[PDB]
């Protein structure tokens, strides 16, 4: 019974790491793309201007 | 209107009253010193990335340039 | 021709929502 | 100011016919939108400085020159 619950402790422990890992490397992804579609946003209202003038 | 709410972002102070023994140079140059934070195109470009200096140089420029500094159009109607 | 367009081309249910919209459209 | 006529040339404008709906997506309520509505029938009755500081603000650059432009073509046509 010790055995048992200390691998099934290690386990869970180790799966909840990787979920919150794999979460948090989203999350990083989606702001890198944010800025990025930012950047191209200002870039085509940019040229609308330009055209209009 | 719009232009005289770019000025602090763009650097275009007025005219100081310079009292009694003072030089305007220097007071328009302490300022300037005094505003420059608020200065933007330079903050970027020490601070900023590449994509974001030439988006800040395009916005700028678009931002300066009106038609009411230089430019009409009646004339070209009649 | 956008106005005729518009006119013409107007908008054309088991949906609860829809059957409420319905109701409070007709209420007013 | 302009101002409309006495014995009006032009009766054959046939305007699009009002949509209506709840108070809320207009003003928000019936006794916000009957306050808006005497609010705003003050400008009804003449066109002046206002009304062209909406139309420019509203129109920008674009809807200003395409807006020229076709007067021009109707100027032109007459």
């Amino acid at each position: 019974t010790t055995q048992s619950l200390a691998s099934v402790a290690y386990l869970i422990n180790t799966l909840a790491n990787n979920v919150l890992q794999m979460l948090d490397i989203q999350a990083s992804q989606l702001r890198r793309m944010e800025s990025s579609i930012n950047h191209i946003s200002q870039t085509v209202d940019i040229h609308k201007e330009k055209v209009a003038r | 209107c719009d232009l005289l709410h770019a000025a602090p972002f763009q650097n275009i102070l007025p005219r100081v009253h310079v009292k009694e023994g003072e030089r305007l140079d220097a007071k328009m140059k302490r300022l300037e010193s005094k505003y420059a934070p608020l200065h933007l195109v330079p903050l970027i470009e020490r601070l900023g990335t590449p994509q974001q200096i030439a988006i800040a140089r395009e916005g700028d420029l678009l931002t300066k340039e009106r038609l009411c500094c230089g430019l009409s159009m009646f004339e070209v109607i009649l | 021709k956008g106005i005729q367009l518009r006119k013409v081309e107007e908008q054309r249910e088991n949906d609860v929502a829809t059957i409420l919209s319905r109701r409070i459209a007709v209420e007013y | 100011r302009f101002v409309r006529t006495v014995l009006p040339f032009s009766q054959e404008f046939q305007r699009d016919k009002q949509p209506n709906a709840q108070p809320q997506y207009l003003h928000g309520s019936k006794a916000l939108n009957l306050a808006y509505s005497s609010i705003y029938g003050s400008y009804r009755n003449f066109v002046g400085p206002p009304h062209f500081q909406v139309i420019c603000r509203l129109l920008g650059y674009q809807g200003i020159a395409v807006v020229m432009e076709e007067l021009l073509k109707v100027v032109k046509s007459l």
